[PDB]
């Protein structure tokens, strides 16, 4: 006997489980796809051509 | 022994894997948000009082 | 900490530097115990800093 | 009695029988594992203590430099693949697939006496001669060519070493693929040899591809010893010399490690009595590691100033490698639940060892990868830590469990579960008060390979005093464990 | 190894008995996978001396007059042998 | 264990046994024999264990000289040579584990001391003195040993 | 506190992102691993069958590679943000690394008494705010000057002259080392740069 | 009669199995004796005949197991075993071409002399050309081991068939 083919041994997920995982699996793929590459502060720059110095 | 609880494949599934990767997943967000606030000091703002 | 830089004899320095001992410039910002960081470093919990750091425009 | 000794060192010299060349590997690998150990501890005591409380001079340092790269070579050539693909890849390999011997009987004596040879040549060189090789376990020119502490003959002497050694792992390699492709028993396909065996085969092919490259580096250090060419000279290029080292160099890693993942699944399959979660899975994910290993070799060079574009694709190439890896450690996970593992085994424990600290290792390695990150921990400590606790910890740990699991069954004779708990524990928490402090001194700055450190450095190395105390005991109970083991007793009275 | 086979120790003004022998012991180790214990207790028997005690168990209970039996020194102790078993 | 060779002469192809009675051993290169006995792989341990009997005892000389080799062996004999080769370096060594060699310490001094927490920091740290010298075991620091001058 | 250059910061932030992330997956797994190992001693929740499960295998295997994508294109960002600011300098300076001391345009530079192993007599010195392009490159063998505090670490290998941009912004003495095995001297090679 | 066992080839014991390791031995100290002393420990064409010597075993073994131990099982390890020794050797001979073509992929390169047009004559071509390559003896040479390829390759067809 093939006792691990398809048609045998199928657990289905529970609703709330179903529910409560995706949820979080998302959220945290947003925060983090977020915050790392949107949230990215440190690369500031300036446009003030009057600041250039020349002797 | 005789006190060993053995489940079949179903019950073993159900009762036992899904729930732990259930818990995995609320561990997972929420050591994010917390660890990110502990770092940075703000969740959503980066760094705190630098920008 | 500070560089001793009055006690090298003969030791080349720009024009355009600052003399004076106590000079911003001949501070020793890392490899010493300090009690008082002014570098922020990649093993420094700001946190433990309570964020006191300067703004970004500045620095 | 001049029969029956002749007859003993023709037994252990003229053989051909797999078992017997196992046992032989087996032992070789124990012994230089013990070298490297003592190395080690003189390495450590050097550092614990300020003032080159040892070499006593700065012109001298060329000792602590001989240790670091001797302590490099002893324990990668001579311990780990003589004992991970040596000893048990001869003595199971023609068993689990139901054969009498591997093909070409002969080639595998012939690996394991140039074994022996190569260990001859650079025990000889680098004790009983002076000045020694001084130049890091990565032999850089033209550090290693055109230097004043390294004239001597027997540097040439240990790249000859070199040469020997990659002679008899290709031999070795070459038998395990043509043993394992026609010899399989009626009934058993190529995909349904057990872990073992198929993780052997991928690091045969690792070590076929990349030798011969390996060969040419050091033919051009010979050369430019000897004969004075200029391939690695101020007009030449010693980042030449690198990318082909280098290129054999990962694939040497991953030779290392993957043999310790067949060994830990087929151990498991016997002490968890269950079937591995996903074999095909984890089989699928070996051959995935052996072969995207090949593409990343210059992820070691990333300060060597190689161009922006590789630098990136670099970067790219190691997280890749990275995934299956992360793979298999679920798969492992998965698999001992369910399981009805032995709850007092020293195998158990040490497996549990080696998830951990291989877990760790491979993210501390894995932040390495990133090309901008690796600006800041490229030669310091946080490299050496990474490396010490995956090599010394994963890979060590892992032949542990072999260690564990295979003396009652080649020797019978149960094993003495309370000293090995000893043992292992000590090994564990003194090796980690060795390795862990380290990163955390690699990103404050420490460089290595310096005897002396600067004095914000101290607190690191007291840990690793303390760790270095804890693991002299340790070797020193696993030493007397396995003298008491082959031993009758020694105390009986009446009650 | 060559010591007494097991007996029986029996106080006669208590009228109490009960079982005893020499127990070898030796600094614990790893053991062998290969052998199974012999009988140490009562060397180069078949191991009868446990019948012979579980079938004496009630004659000796029951009250024996084993006044024909040697004594231990000077107490009030004597020696019942299991080599065979006791019916009197 | 013995040898075979009544069955191997009386056996079905007598001409194959023709060369054991040349200068050739027995169980190493001679043709195998339907009848010919098991070998196992640590004859002393495969004779020992069904007896009970852990190969090597430890009152017989011979043994316990034979299983130190063993186990031992190798490492004594690298680290007698390595001693050998480099004496001062085990000198320096025993010089300091034995409290002889202190590279610049003083007499009443106190020196830092932290055990973990990163690199130093002057919110952790304590400061030791010396208890050798607490006690009165110490009172001068010897001067005869190596100093590392230039560093 | 200052960052003492923005580079440094970029990668900082870097790190800090991994930093959380692996901190996420660790303690995920620690959650799991508990949970297996407590059912598991008290010898609970046995199933020999239980030895694949399809969905969960697809799914473990998927999980990795999408929050891998992100770091991989912060890394490949924060190494072209190191890179950009070459072209926009107005000083240069060239390095030798010999053996066991800098040479700064022709200016030797060796370890000094006053310090332990930090100090030197000869620092180098770089103005504020002012880009600076280093050439660096040795004499006899490979050394690499490091300092990693200013997100700085390029080899100087015999015959290859390797260009990096340095650029300062917090005045004072930063302290590095040749970070690359080079002889009996090399734990005493240290490298000073003063921006003022 | 004779008792049958399987297919496999049962394994003899040999003294191949120390002497290669020994000659490399051997030729390795030479090496380093010659390097250090500048003179030969014993002659060049002694150290040779001993190694043709100890090397004359293997043709021995092979008629004497070829006549008695062999079948097709045995005969497919052994090619598979040429084809990764093959593979060996292929794969050296790229490693030198890595070492060769480094630094001619590489075009610019700082040069002892003038490589730039209108100065001289012959110097644009200069860079660009080793002339000192003996090329048609080369081309003969070629010709004559693609006659030795293309002869082996139609009688290796022609005993076949
Ligand atoms: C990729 C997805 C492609 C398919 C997209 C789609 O819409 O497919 C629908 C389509 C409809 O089929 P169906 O839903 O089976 O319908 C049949 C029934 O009606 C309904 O049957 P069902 O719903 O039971 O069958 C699907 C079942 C399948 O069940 C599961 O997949 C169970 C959950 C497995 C998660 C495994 C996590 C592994 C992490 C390590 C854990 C320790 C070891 O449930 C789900 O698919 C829902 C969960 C979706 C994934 C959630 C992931 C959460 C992760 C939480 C852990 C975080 C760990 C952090 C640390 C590690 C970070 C790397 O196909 C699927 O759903 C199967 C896709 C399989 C891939
Ligand atoms: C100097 C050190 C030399 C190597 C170590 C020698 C130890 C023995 C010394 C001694 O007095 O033995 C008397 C002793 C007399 O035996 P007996 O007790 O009277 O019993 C009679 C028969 O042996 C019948 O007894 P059996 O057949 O049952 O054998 C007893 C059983 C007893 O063994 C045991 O109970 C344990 C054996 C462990 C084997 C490994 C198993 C896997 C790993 C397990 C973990 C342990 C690791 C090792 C220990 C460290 C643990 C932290 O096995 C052995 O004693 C031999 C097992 C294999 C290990 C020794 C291999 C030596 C030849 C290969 C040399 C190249 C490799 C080593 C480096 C050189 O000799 C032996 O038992 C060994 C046989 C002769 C070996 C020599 C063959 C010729 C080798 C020529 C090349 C030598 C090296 C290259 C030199 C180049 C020029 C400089
Ligand atoms: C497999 C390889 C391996 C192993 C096992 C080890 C083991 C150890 N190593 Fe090392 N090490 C390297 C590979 C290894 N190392 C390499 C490649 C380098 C770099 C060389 C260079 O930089 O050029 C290096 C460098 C290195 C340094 C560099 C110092 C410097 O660069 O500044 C230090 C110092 O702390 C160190 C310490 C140790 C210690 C304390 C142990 C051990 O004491 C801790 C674990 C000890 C064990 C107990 C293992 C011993 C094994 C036996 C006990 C055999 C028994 C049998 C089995 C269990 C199978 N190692
Ligand atoms: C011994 C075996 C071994 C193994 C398995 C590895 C594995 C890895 N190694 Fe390393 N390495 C060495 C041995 C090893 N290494 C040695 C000896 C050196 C030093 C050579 C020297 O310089 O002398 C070295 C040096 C080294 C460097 C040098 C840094 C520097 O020198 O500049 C780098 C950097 O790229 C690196 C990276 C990696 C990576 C990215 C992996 C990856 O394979 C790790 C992958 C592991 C995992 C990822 C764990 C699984 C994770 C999870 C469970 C899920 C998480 C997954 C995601 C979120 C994607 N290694
Ligand atoms: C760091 C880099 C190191 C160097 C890397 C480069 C490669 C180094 C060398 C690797 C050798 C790998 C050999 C692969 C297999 C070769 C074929 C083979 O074994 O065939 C089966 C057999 C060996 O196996 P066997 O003898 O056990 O045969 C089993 C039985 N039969 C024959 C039925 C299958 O080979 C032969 O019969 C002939 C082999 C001769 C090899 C050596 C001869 C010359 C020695 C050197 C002379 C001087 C040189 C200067
Ligand atoms: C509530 C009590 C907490 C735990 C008590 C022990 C730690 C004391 C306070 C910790 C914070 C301050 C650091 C100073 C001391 C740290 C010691 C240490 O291990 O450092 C390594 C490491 C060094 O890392 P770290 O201390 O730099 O951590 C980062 C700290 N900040 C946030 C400032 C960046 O310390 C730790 O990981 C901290 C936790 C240590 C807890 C160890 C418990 C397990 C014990 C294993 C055996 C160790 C044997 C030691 C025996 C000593 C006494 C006999
Ligand atoms: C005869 C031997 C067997 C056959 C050989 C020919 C076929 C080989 C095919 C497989 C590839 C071989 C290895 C790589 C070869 C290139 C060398 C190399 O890596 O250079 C690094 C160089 C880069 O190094 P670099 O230019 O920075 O350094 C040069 C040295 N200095 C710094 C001193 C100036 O090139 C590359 O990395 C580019 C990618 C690889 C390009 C491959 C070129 C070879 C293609 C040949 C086709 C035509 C063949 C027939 C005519
Ligand atoms: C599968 C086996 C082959 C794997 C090939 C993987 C290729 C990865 C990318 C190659 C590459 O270009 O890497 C960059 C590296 C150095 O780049 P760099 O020199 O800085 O840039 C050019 C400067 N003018 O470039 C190099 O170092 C050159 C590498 C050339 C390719 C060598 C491949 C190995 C050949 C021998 C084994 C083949 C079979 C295994
Ligand atoms: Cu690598
Ligand atoms: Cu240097
Ligand atoms: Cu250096
Ligand atoms: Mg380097």
């Amino acid at each position: 006997y093939f006792t691990r083919v398809h048609k045998y041994n199928h657990v289905p997920v529970p609703f709330i489980l179903n529910v409560g995982m995706s949820i979080s699996i998302v959220t945290s793929f947003v925060y983090f796809t977020y915050t790392s590459l949107w949230v990215r502060p440190e690369y500031d720059r300036v446009v003030d051509p009057s600041k250039a110095y020349v002797n | 022994g005789g006190d060993a609880e053995i489940l079949s494949y179903t019950e073993y599934v159900s009762t036992v894997v899904y729930p732990t990767i259930f818990y995995m997943a609320i561990t997972f967000v929420v050591s994010l948000f917390l660890m990110y606030y502990y770092i940075y000091g703000t969740f959503f703002s980066s760094t705190r009082n630098r920008f | 900490p500070r560089f001793p830089f009055q006690e090298i004899p003969e030791i080349y320095l720009p024009s355009d530097i600052d003399r004076d001992p106590n000079a911003d410039c001949w501070r020793i910002l890392n490899q010493v115990p300090r009690k008082e960081k002014l570098l922020v470093e990649i093993t420094d919990p700001l946190r433990n800093f309570d964020f006191k750091v300067a703004k970004i425009k500045e620095n | 009695m001049i029969n029956n000794i002749m007859h003993m060192i023709n037994k252990y010299t003229l053989t051909t029988s797999h078992k017997i060349i196992g046992i032989l590997y087996g032992y070789m690998g124990y012994i230089a594992g013990i070298l490297g150990y003592i190395i080690s501890m003189l390495i450590r005591m050097e550092l614990n203590t300020q003032g080159l409380a040892i070499v006593r001079k700065v012109k001298e340092v060329t000792i602590y430099n001989n240790w670091i790269t001797i302590h490099g070579l002893i324990m990668l050539f001579v311990f780990i693949m003589p004992v991970g693909i040596g000893f048990y890849g001869n003595y199971l390999i023609p068993m689990l697939i139901g054969t009498s011997e591997l093909s070409m009987p002969r080639m595998n004596g012939i690996s394991f006496w140039m074994l022996i040879v190569g260990v001859v040549i650079f025990v000889i060189s680098n004790v009983l001669m002076s000045k020694p090789i001084s130049s890091g376990w990565t032999l850089y020119p033209p550090l290693s060519t055109r230097d004043a502490d390294n004239i001597g003959v027997n540097i040439d002497l240990s790249l000859l070493v070199v040469h020997v050694l990659g002679i008899s792992s290709t031999i070795g390699s070459v038998n395990y693929i043509t043993t394992n492709k026609y010899n399989r028993h009626v009934g058993l396909t190529f995909m349904n040899i057990n872990i073992y065996n198929f993780s052997i085969i991928v690091t045969s092919i690792l070590l076929i591809g990349s030798l011969p490259i390996l060969g040419v580096a050091i033919t051009g250090l010979l050369l430019d010893r000897n004969i004075n060419s200029t391939i690695y000279d101020v007009i030449g290029d010693p980042v030449l010399y690198q990318h082909l080292f280098w290129f054999f160099g990962h694939p040497e890693v991953y030779v290392i490690i993957l043999p310790v993942f067949g060994l830990t699944s087929l151990i498991l399959t016997s002490i968890i009595h269950k079937d591995i979660f996903g074999r095909e899975g984890m089989m699928y994910c070996i051959i995935s590691i052996g072969v995207v290993g090949y593409f990343v070799w210059a992820h070691h060079m990333f300060t060597v100033g190689l161009d922006i574009d590789s630098r990136s694709y670099f970067s790219i190439a190691t997280s890749i490698i990275s995934i299956p890896t992360s793979v298999k450690m679920f798969s492992y996970i998965n698999t001992w639940a369910s399981g009805r593992g032995f709850r007092g085994n020293n195998s158990s424990w040490s497996f549990f060892s080696f998830l951990i600290c291989f877990c760790f290792g491979g993210f501390t390695g894995l932040l390495l990868s990133s090309g901008s990150l690796d600006i800041m921990l490229h030669d310091t400590y946080f490299v050496v830590g990474h490396f010490h606790t995956v090599l010394s910890l994963a890979a060590t740990f892992g032949l542990l469990i072999a260690h564990y699991f295979f003396l009652p069954i080649i020797f019978s004779y149960s094993i003495f579960e309370s000293f090995s708990f000893y043992h292992t524990f000590l090994l564990l928490v003194g090796a980690l008060l060795v390795f862990y402090p380290m990163h955390l001194a690699g990103l404050s700055g420490m460089a290595r390979r310096v005897p002396e450190y600067a004095d914000i450095f101290i607190p690191f190395m007291t840990v690793g005093f303390h760790g270095t105390f804890l693991l002299i005991f340790s070797t020193l109970t696993f030493i007397r464990s396995y003298f008491q083991f082959l031993s009758h007793i020694n105390h009986s009275n009446y009650l | 190894m060559n010591h007494e086979r097991p007996w029986v120790f029996l106080n006669k003004v208590t009228g109490k008995w009960g079982a005893c022998g020499w127990q070898p012991f030796w600094k614990a180790t790893s053991q062998s996978l290969n052998y199974i214990p012999d009988n140490f207790i009562a060397l180069r028997t078949n191991g009868s001396w446990v019948r012979n005690l579980w079938q004496s168990s009630k004659v000796l209970d029951r009250g024996l007059n084993a006044s024909g039996y040697p004594t231990v020194g000077t107490t009030d102790w004597v020696r019942i042998p299991l080599d065979a078993p006791l019916e009197a | 264990h013995g040898s075979n060779l009544y069955n191997r002469v009386h056996g079905n192809l007598p001409q194959l046994y023709v060369e054991q009675l040349y200068n050739t051993d027995e169980i190493l290169d001679t043709v195998p024999h339907s009848s010919d006995p098991v070998h196992h792989m640590f004859p002393k341990c495969a004779a020992a264990s069904p007896l009970g009997f852990r190969p090597y005892d430890n009152n017989k000389l011979w043994d316990a000289f034979v299983l130190w080799a063993i186990v031992y062996g190798v490492t004594t004999i690298f680290c007698v040579l390595h001693i050998l080769k480099y004496p001062q370096i085990w000198k320096h060594l025993f010089e300091t584990l034995t409290f002889q060699y202190t590279y610049q310490r003083e007499i009443g001094e106190e020196y830092v001391w932290q055990y973990g927490g990163g690199g130093l920091n002057p919110a952790k740290w304590r400061f030791v003195k010396s208890p050798l010298e607490e006690l009165g075991l110490v009172t001068e620091y010897r001067s005869d040993l190596d100093y590392p001058d230039d560093l | 506190m200052r960052y003492g250059n923005r580079e440094i910061e970029s990668i900082i932030l870097f790190f800090d992102q991994t930093i959380i992330l692996y901190t996420s997956i660790i303690n995920a797994l620690i959650v799991g691993i508990i949970i297996i190992i407590r059912k598991w001693y008290n010898r609970k929740g046995i199933c020999n069958q239980y030895i694949y499960h399809i969905k969960i295998e697809v799914i473990w295997t998927i999980l990795p590679i999408i929050f891998l994508i992100v770091i991989v294109l912060h890394s490949v960002t924060v190494i072209y943000n190191l890179e950009i600011n070459k072209g926009t300098n107005n000083k240069y300076i060239n390095v030798i690394g010999n053996q066991w001391y800098w040479i700064y345009n022709n200016i030797e530079s060796r370890i000094s008494s006053l310090g332990r192993i930090i100090l030197v007599d000869q620092p180098l010195f770089i103005k504020a705010n002012n880009n600076t392009h280093l050439i660096i490159s040795s004499l006899d063998v490979i050394h690499s000057f490091a300092l990693p505090t200013l997100g700085i670490k390029v080899d100087a290998i015999p015959g290859r002259i390797n260009n990096i941009s340095i650029n300062g912004l917090t005045q004072g003495l930063y302290v590095g080392y040749c970070s690359e095995l080079c002889g009996s001297g090399h734990a005493f090679m240290p490298i000073n740069l003063i921006v003022y | 009669m004779i008792l049958n066992t399987n297919i496999n080839y049962g394994g003899r014991n040999s003294r191949l199995c120390y002497l290669i390791p020994l000659m490399v031995h051997t030729i390795f100290l030479y090496l380093a004796y010659l390097i250090y002393y500048n003179i030969n420990l014993i002659n060049i064409y002694l150290l040779l005949i001993i190694i043709i010597f100890i090397n004359i075993e293997w043709p021995l073994v092979i008629i004497y197991e070829y006549i008695y131990l062999t079948n097709y099982n045995i005969q497919n390890n052994l090619l598979y075993n040429i084809a990764t020794f093959i593979f060996l050797e292929i794969l050296l001979f790229i490693g030198f071409y890595w070492l060769y073509i480094n630094n001619i992929i590489h075009y610019p390169n700082n040069l002892p002399y003038n490589n730039n047009i209108a100065v001289n004559l012959l110097d644009h071509l200069n860079h660009n050309n080793n002339t000192d390559i003996c090329l048609y003896i080369i081309l003969h040479n070629l010709l004559l081991l693609l006659y030795v390829t293309l002869i082996l390759q139609l009688v290796h067809r022609y005993v076949q068939l």
